[PDB]
Order: C-alpha cells, then structure tokens, then sequence
C-alpha cells in the first residue's frame, strides 16, 4: 500500500559529478529506507540503510538524508564504476516492502543525431510468407527518440516493435531497431513504405522510404 | 564467508509449477529471515515472499496471494519457494535476500546479502530453431560511404542465441540487439554492422548464429541487391 | 599648553591634555550657557522619575524579601544598583557644580576647574559609588543571563542557584570592586560639569577606551552569547518535545482507532502508523527510556503478525497490552516536561523583553562611548583653535577640521545611561 | 495559439560572450523543454542545445560542448543561451524552439522567426 515515488527516472551525469536521487513516501515511514545498487545482470548490493548509515564496504562517496517523508541519496564523487541502477526501498515491516521505480544513471555525452536506415524484405521472407521491414537508428545519445511508420502517408499502430541496446563501452552511444511485420496478403497493399524518425538532435523528422 | 545460492530455474509451461531453492552458507536460517524479490525483464524489483524460520511468519504480496507457497528447512539450511498455476506475467529473475531480526542493527540493516538469483520464464511455445534472414543494404543507400549490413533472426526459443560476424573477425561497429518477445510468444533479434564503401569489402559477409538448445549452426550469407 | 588662569601646583595628579599640572575649566567646556542649563534641568527631570520608579521597585522588594526567587532575584540587585546610579545623577543636578568642580580664586588669578585626583573631596566617594554600581548592574544582568543558562542547559531550580549565590555575589561585587580599586589606584578619577557627578573616562581617552567601553562590550557579548545558547537549547528542547508529543498522540489516538474498529484491513492500516510513530519516538529521547520503545515496537510486531494472518480480535487483544507499557514508562514524563518547558516559555519571554528593553539603551550608550572614543583629537584641536586668544597659548599650526560635538549625542549618552533603571518596573508591576 | 519570442545577438566582434534569451507566451512551460538550433548557409539547420525542466538537466552538441551553457527560469518563462570563445565561423542565425511532447521526443511544432547573428 505504501508507495515510493522516485522522481528522476533517468539521470545523466559524468565522472566526478554530484548525483542527487529523491524518493517520496506516501505515509510517514520512519527513518527506515535503504538505497540499493544493481549492476546490469547481477543482484542488488546494499549501499545505504536507515536513511543515513553507510554500509561496511561501500565507499564514503555515498550518503543519505531524510527530511520528513522525503529521502535523498547523494553521491559526492561519481567513479566510472558507479554507473548502475539505484533503487529506493521502504522497510516499515517485513510484509510492507515496496520499492521505487528505479533510476538508471547513464553517462552524459554530446548529443548526436541518429543515422537512420531502412531495409526492404527479402525473397526468403516471401518464400516464408511473413514480410518484416526494419528501420534502424545508429549512434544517437539521448534515448528519447521515436519512429513512425507510413504506408502511403497512413499511420500504423500496434504492428511495430522497438529494440534498444544499452549504452556502449567505447562511444557510450545507443542503437535502436524498429521492426514492422505484415502478412503477404497485407504486404502488397499500397506501394511505398516509410519510416520517419524524430529525435531532439534532429530539427525536422527524417524519412527513409522505399517502393514495392 | 556468508553466501546464498539459488537453484531451480528453467522453462515451464503456463499454469505449471516450479520449486526454487535458496541455500545458506555461514549464518543460520534460524537467526535471519529470508526474502524472495523478483525482477521482471526490463522492469523494477517487487517483493514476492518472505519467511521467518524462527517461528514461521509467512506472508506474500497481493499479486501472488493464494498462488505461491514458501517454506524452509533448518537441517539442510535452505528455503524453498513453490509456484502453482503460473501466469504468463510471472516470468522474472528471482533473488534471495537475508534480513535480520528486531532489535538493533540486524533489523536496521536491510536485505544485506543477495544470492545470484535464477531466471524463470513461462514457455508459451516449445523449442524451435531460428530462421536467419538477410537485411540487404540498398545500392543507392550512401553509395561510396558507410552502409549497414544485417541479419534478422526470427522465431527461436529459448532466449540465448549468439550472432557472430565472420567468426568474430569484424567486431568494430557492430550492434546486436536485445531480443524481444513477439505477439506469438516467439523471440526475434537483429544484428547490424556498418562498413564503409569498398563494395562492402567485396567479400561474402556471413552471420553465424548459435542456438544451443535447438543445436543449430545456421551460418547464413548476406549480399547486396 | 596651559594658561596662567588654569595652572595648578604640582604633585596633585592633575593631568589634562597629556601635560602635567593642567585641568579643564568647570563652567564651560565648549557648550552654551543656556544649553548647559537645559541639559542640567533635563538630567534632573529624568533623575527624579528614575529615583521614584527605582525606589518603588526597592519598596516592592522590601514588602516581601522572599517574593522573588533566585532565578529572578538578580533583577532586584539590578534595581538597587541603578537606584544608586540615579540617586548620584540626581545629586549631580541638585548640587550643580559645587562638588565636581574646583573653586575660583581671583587673588591667585585662577579659574574654576575640574577636580582630578584625591585631594580631600567627596568626588572620590561619588566616583566610587557611581562606577561601582554601574559596573555592578551590568554584571548583575550578566549574572541573570547566567542564571537563565543554568535554568536552560543544565536545568536547575531555585535551590542550586542559591548554593552558588555566594560566588555570584563575590563576582558581582569583585570585578566592579577590583576595577574600582584599580582606577582609584592609578589616579584616573575625573569630574563632570554637564551633570554634576564624578566618573572615569571623561577627559582621558584610554580610560574610556578599555576601562569603561571594553568591559561593557565584553558584558554584552557574554550576555548575548549565553542568551542565544539558552534560546537554541530551549527551542531544539521544545521542538524535540513537540515531535515526541506528536508521535505519542498519533500513537494514542490510533490505539483508540484500532480498539473500536472492525475488519481485517484497517487494523493493519492503523497499526502500520503505530510502528512508524514508535521508531521516530525512539530516536528523540535514558537507557530504560530507549529500551522501553524497543519492547513497544516488538509489541506492535506481535500485533501486526496476527493481523496479517486474518485474526482480528487477537490484534485487539495484542494492541490493548500497549496501554500497560505506556503508563509504566512514559505519560507522566510528558506533563512533567510540558511544565518544566510552560513556565520556562514565559520566563524566556520575560527575559527576552527585559533584554530587548535594557540592551537598546545600553547599546546606545556603547555607541556614544565609541563616538567619544573616535574623535577626541579632532575635538581637542577644535577647542584649541577656537580658544586661542583668551588663553594666550600658541595657536595650532594647521589642520583645523572644524567639528563642534552635538548636544544631542551627549544628552543621549546621559539619557540612556539612566533609563536602564526603568526596565525593572516592568518585572516589578 | 501559442507564440515564442527570441532576442539578443546582432553584429558581434569575435571572441566575445553573449546571452540570448527566449520567452514564450500563450502556454506555461513548467512541464515542457526548449531547444536552441543553428542555421548557416552551406550547412543548413544544425543543432546546438536542449534545455529540460528542473528534474532533468541540459544537453549540448559536439561542436559547442563546454563553451556554451543553457539555463532556464520558469517564473518569468525565460531560457538563456550563453556564448564563450565565439570563433567567427558561426555566421549563422539562431532559433529557439519548444517541444510538443512531454516525453521528450523532440517534436517541434512552434518554431518562431529566429534572431540573426553576424560575427565579423
């Protein structure tokens, strides 16, 4: 029942910066909140317990604070290893444990527009009978982009799926693929297909089209 | 050193049953409470169960009430979780955590030691091999510059598949994608690589896929149109 | 530097303008005759009413010697000190210049001048009483701040401060007493002409520099520091008692909410606020007064585990056992705290009003003493430049810098140094 | 039904610093994000920076990183773009813009007019 609202759903901070993550409790939960670190693929490791006390093993960079029903995690220095997901937990009782939505601390980077491409289907697909058209965005830093599919200037919904990679190691970029799947009875309807991308680094939406 | 090991995860059908085990080394289960917390793929942590082996104080969450069961054994120092009639949204990775008792620091210390955590998924469909298809770059798509090659693998179960380019020869500028669940309950993945000009290196680019449970070795070729 | 009409026989301690055997004139230093008469009448006018009010305060003391306890007893020694100050400053108006002035003699061609030294004159006694009781009143206000501190941080009553009363009197008549004997030893007594009293720090720069202004500034710093320490320590212990009261009332009211409730839902939704309140109440706080909240939280735990298992009346029976623990350890502690912390509220309000009504005249006196400290050379240079021909001394070479000091400043200094005795009446009546 | 105005700039000598402001009227911008873009002859309609709300931060491009700074005040409904080490090849007009999606997709539906800037 007790709900923890963790406000900054995604943070973008560089090395050595100061990171502040907040968490609001609906009820008047006492100074019993715990801040957890989770690297992608592994289990959470405790960072802060009782809203102020550092765990025996975690660096002194992390610190916690409480102001009534507000709870704060402050990371004074941000080492490259401190790029993981951070969770807020209230523990008023064993049976009342509710977590926050989580904050993914990503690496800040200069904004780059995606290099969009579109691929037509293949002869193997028409032999199979399921046409899949893919449109990929390559190397764009801010994840907040979107793509729409046009079939003779018509909007389609519910037939496109998006896959996004996690932030890279070398250039710390992203890559996204949008896949639209049709049957062959639903393939030769209209003649051209377009994927248009809108991203904050792009002023006008960029369209990539191909005719059938 | 005190540690926790989880086991029992795997592929189960909808409506099936599974029993996970969490073994403790170091501390005793009589001096600590054991919690199970699940993380859905691409989502956050939610608390699913806990057990207090001192007396027995079992209670669960509202999403799994009347559907899960937890127990513990002190002779083998283990905690077991049983799920009957699994729904399709119960696919997750399950984590075993240790929480102290009132009073003092052991309670104020929250979940201290976490296990590796094991993955359980709800198998709507049985195993089948991937279909590897090409993504042919257009001839006019940036002629003389950088063009994208790719292979799309579709309709494979279970999750782990490995896509490699020329037996790992080309690694710079490649992007494999995190697999998604289709509306049919099957998995799809795409692998792309951007190569500059040179008639795309004037060699037959290959995609070698490895799907161990279906023991497939589909090494497909991708060519320009 | 001294005229034939202003020269005195030596080895009598006369030192004016840093030259031996000279002394300032008695009737006119630089002011007007009518202005001096008005200033003298004004000083007498405040002096008579100050004496009347302070004698009313002392009569209120005399009607009941045990009326004021020692947390507030130093205010009556404050009152008697400033009644002696006002009595001396009224004697100055009544006697005009017959005491704090030497007499003229036309046969010796000398003029009336300021008594400065021992001689055989009551100006010594006037300096003793005025300086002693002014410093004593300031130190007694410092002691009142000390007694409020002893009633704020190491909370005492009207008994422990009584057992330190001998040391308090030793200080409050020892620093003024030792300073008075030091100033009488160094022959730094002087004489007023504006009022008619004798005091130190009038025509000597250093005596007003670090024997009058510096002790008062030190007293003000000490008193304001102790007052601020008391305010902080009282409003930390007030809000920390305020939240503990709020945490306890949200536990007692919720215990009543549990008792007359039904269903298996609101018993959990109410007990979950009890546990949250109990943990915060433990943090406030002695070992038994934290172990008690520790066994209360576990008692909520035993009630909350029964509520989760769908047992409603057992949670009623488990929660009703919290009433024994509350009475056995706390709930007498609150009204004993809310009384010792609300007579201290009203004592803090009274001492704050007294401080804000007494310090402002004292701060004005400090400011005017600083003003007389700053421009002493300029004022004496203007005196010499203006008064050159009739005194036949050589005129200053250069640097006129004409500046005649205003009657308003000195009358303010003599005004707020006597209105300080008025601040007792508010506490008396 | 909503308009945005921009100011600042003009004919500026090289090496100087500026502070170009942008204020919108017709809608509160307490729950939106603004952006600054650049249009030059030859290379048309380049991107400069994006300013988000209080919860998030501010993002910059590659050729402008470090030497710019973007700030935002919501009481007066104004956003500021700052210059430093203005190398004189930035002979381009500067455009303020407002995002029409609260989920930061960068959909631009209210552009404006654009304040011209000439360096050397």
């Amino acid at each position: 029942d007790i709900q923890m609202t963790q406000s900054p759903s995604s943070l973008s901070a560089s090395v050595g910066d100061r990171v502040t993550i907040t968490c609001r409790a609906s009820q008047s939960v006492s100074s019993a909140v715990a801040w957890y670190q989770q690297k992608p693929g592994k289990a959470p490791k405790l960072l802060i317990y009782s809203a102020s006390s550092l765990y025996s093993g975690v660096p002194s960079r992390f610190s916690g604070s409480r102001s009534g029903t507000d709870f704060t995690l402050t990371i004074s220095s941000l080492q490259p290893e401190d790029f993981a997901t951070y969770y807020c937990q209230q523990y008023l009782y064993y049976s009342l444990v509710t977590f926050g939505q989580g904050t993914k601390v990503e690496i800040k980077r200069t904004v780059a527009a995606p290099s969009v491409f579109i691929f037509p289907p293949s002869d193997s697909q028409l032999k199979s009978g399921t046409a899949s058209v893919v449109c990929l965005l390559n190397n764009f830093y801010p994840r907040e982009a979107k793509v729409q599919w046009k079939v003779d200037n018509a909007l389609q919904s519910g037939n496109s799926q998006e896959s996004v990679t996690e932030q890279d190691s070398k250039d710390s970029t992203y890559s996204l693929s949008s896949t639209l799947t049709l049957s062959k009875a639903d393939y030769e309807k209209h003649k051209v297909y377009a994927c248009e991308v809108t991203h904050q680094g792009l002023s006008s939406p960029v369209t990539k089209s191909f005719n059938r | 050193e005190v540690q926790l090991v989880e086991s029992g995860g795997g592929l189960v059908q909808p409506g099936g049953s599974l029993r996970l085990s969490c073994a403790a080394s170091g501390f005793n289960v009589v001096d600590f409470s054991l919690h199970w917390v699940r993380q859905a793929p691409g989502k956050g942590l939610e608390w699913v169960a806990y057990i207090s082996s001192s007396s027995g104080s079992t209670s669960y969450a509202d999403s799994v009430k009347g559907r899960f069961t937890i127990s513990a054994d002190t002779s083998k120092n283990t905690a077991y979780l049983q799920m009957n009639s699994l729904r399709a949204e119960d696919t997750a990775v399950y984590y075993c955590a240790r929480w102290g008792y009132w009073p003092g620091e052991p309670w104020w210390k929250a979940f201290d030691y976490w296990g590796q955590g094991t993955l359980v998924t709800v198998s709507s469909a049985s195993t089948k091999g991937p279909s590897v298809f090409p993504l042919a770059p257009s001839s006019k798509s940036t002629s003389g510059g950088t063009a994208a090659l790719g292979c799309l693998v579709k309709d494979y179960f279970p999750e782990p598949v490995t896509v490699s380019w020329n037996s790992g020869a080309l690694t710079s500028g490649v992007h494999t994608f995190p697999a998604v669940l289709q509306s049919s309950g099957l998995y799809s993945l795409s692998s792309v690589v951007t190569v500059p000009s040179s008639s795309l290196g004037t060699q037959t680019y290959i995609c070698n896929v490895n799907h161990k449970p279906s023991n497939t070795k589909v090494d497909k070729k991708v060519e320009p149109k | 530097w001294c005229p034939r009409e202003l020269k005195i026989d030596p080895d009598l301690g006369y030192s004016f303008l840093h030259v031996r055997d000279c002394s300032p004139p008695c009737p006119n230093m630089y002011f007007r005759r009518e202005e001096l008469s008005f200033a003298r009448y004004f000083i007498g006018l405040i002096s008579i009413i100050c004496l009347s009010a302070t004698l009313f305060t002392f009569l209120t003391f005399l009607i009941d010697v045990t009326r004021f306890r020692y947390p507030e007893r130093p205010i009556i020694f404050y009152a008697v000190c400033y009644m002696m100050v006002s009595l001396i400053f009224f004697i100055g108006f009544l006697l005009e210049d017959r005491v704090a002035c030497n007499a003229s003699i036309p046969a010796q061609y000398k003029a009336s001048t300021v008594t400065q030294g021992s001689h055989n004159k009551a100006c010594t006694m006037l300096f003793m009483i005025l300086y002693f009781f002014t410093m004593a009143g300031s130190v007694w206000w410092v002691i009142l701040t000390i007694t409020w501190f002893l009633a704020a941080v190491p909370k005492w009553g009207s008994e422990a401060i009584e057992k330190k009363a001998l040391l308090f009197h030793a200080s409050a008549w020892g620093i003024p007493g030792t300073l008075t004997i030091i100033l009488l030893a160094m022959n730094k007594i002087e004489g007023d002409n504006i009022s008619g009293v004798c005091f130190v720090g009038l025509y000597d720069v250093d005596a007003l520099r670090y024997f009058v202004l510096a002790p008062l500034c030190l007293y003000v710093v000490v008193g304001v520091s102790l007052l601020l320490a008391g305010i902080i320590s009282l409003n930390r212990a007030r809000r920390q008692l305020a939240d503990l009261e709020d945490n306890w009332e949200t536990l007692n009211d919720n215990l009543k909410v549990i008792e007359k409730a039904d269903n298996a839902a609101q018993v959990k939704d109410a007990l979950t606020k009890m546990r949250a309140a109990a943990l915060d109440a433990q943090k406030a706080t002695m070992k038994d007064f934290r172990h008690g909240f520790d066994i209360l939280v576990g008692q909520i735990d035993d009630a909350l585990k029964l509520a989760n298992e769908g047992k409603v009346k057992e949670a009623q029976a488990a929660a009703e056992q919290l009433k024994t623990t509350r009475n056995a350890y706390i709930q007498k502690y609150l009204e004993r705290a809310r009384s010792t912390l609300d007579k201290l509220v009203k004592f803090m309000i009274r001492i704050g009003v007294f401080s804000i009504l007494y310090l402002v005249p004292l701060l004005v006196v400090i400011g005017c003493y600083f003003y007389e400290q700053a421009y002493r050379g300029i004022w004496e240079t203007t005196w010499i430049q203006e008064r050159c021909r009739e005194y036949h001394i050589p005129c200053p070479y250069q640097v006129t810098q004409m500046s005649r000091p205003d009657l308003i400043l000195f009358l303010m200094k003599y005004l707020m140094a006597l209105i300080v005795g008025i601040p007792s009446v508010f506490w008396v009546g | 039904q909503v308009q945005l105005q921009e100011s600042g700039g003009g004919l500026v000598q090289p090496g100087g610093s500026l502070r170009l402001s942008c204020a919108a009227s017709g809608r509160t911008i307490s729950r939106y994000a603004m952006s600054w873009f650049r249009q030059a002859p030859g290379k048309e309609r380049e991107f400069v920076a994006v300013a988000r709300r209080s919860g998030d931060g501010a993002f910059y491009a590659d050729s402008v990183q470090g030497r710019f700074t973007v700030s935002r005040d919501d009481a007066k409904n104004t956003v500021y773009l700052q210059m430093n080490s203005l190398k004189p090849e930035d002979t381009a007009v500067y455009y303020c813009a407002i995002d029409s999606d609260t989920f930061y997709s960068g959909s631009y539906d209210y552009w404006g007019q654009g304040t011209q800037v000439t360096v050397s």
